[PDB]
């Protein structure tokens, strides 16, 4: 069995920066990441694939989260810029021996949070 | 929402690309085109 | 000016993967990394904008590198996964006050010799 | 070469987003489609 171990969450404000990573014992296809907000379903972020690597994302984080994998430290991370407080969630890592990531993938992270305050 | 050679997936809420299902046993509609050529 | 510096170089074996990055003094819209080989021009390698981010890759490392950007941090990463032994270059991370990288931008790091050994 | 939304910069050998030059003076042809009938929200 695959572990997760991530590293990285905490607190930040709108409109900042805050890395995500996580570590997996083993290497899977597919690297990525879901998030879980308090009174939500786990919904999917972000996932890359091993060869080529083709880096997919749910359509409400395009062009404000990156995702890029170290396939020989077998390591994901997830850059978030421009965070807004519905970012707010549980950020769960993910491995999938699939082509693409599911919503049920073989492996699970603890989840480590990231909270987004607003300003004033 | 998605370019010319992805697929959106209705439960990630994510464009995919093709490329990653030529391997897999059915592709689907939308991709073959690419997946395969034409 | 902006000042960047750039670490992670090094020897690495085909197939392998190489994680630089790049700390700016200062915020531009546009970060990225050329790379120059030995008896070859210097060739734009990839990028990614501030807002949106946004990254566009040369069509000869597509679907190997990947690249982020830390907006707070002023930090830009090139991931590489695939390495071939002809990616053996002096790796520049530069920065541009344009909304596209321009071949000839505001600023030029020192490069960083990243080497790609091959088997056998 | 590139996508819907994209056009290829020769200089950089690369697929650009046409949303990078919406507010150029000139965007290029292929993208001025896009940038033309796009939305600021």
């Amino acid at each position: 069995e695959v572990q997760l171990v991530e590293s990285g969450g905490g607190l930040v404000q709108a409109g900042g920066s805050l890395r995500l990573s996580c570590a997996a014992s083993g290497r899977t296809f597919t690297m990525g990441w879901f998030r879980q907000a308090p009174g939500k379903e786990r919904e999917f972020v972000a996932a890359i694939s091993l060869s080529p690597t083709l880096a997919y994302y749910a359509e409400s984080v395009k062009g404000r989260f990156t995702i890029s994998r170290d396939n020989a430290k077998n390591t994901v991370v997830l850059q978030m810029n421009s965070l807004k407080p519905e970012d707010t969630a549980l950020y769960y890592c993910a491995a999938d021996r699939k082509s693409v990531m599911s919503i049920r993938p073989d492996y699970w992270g603890q989840g480590t949070q990231v909270t987004v305050s607003s300003h004033h | 929402q998605c370019s010319q050679n992805e697929y959106f997936d209705s439960l990630l809420h994510a464009c995919i690309p093709c490329q990653l299902r030529c391997s897999s046993n059915t592709p689907p509609l939308t991709c073959q085109r690419y997946c395969n050529a034409s």
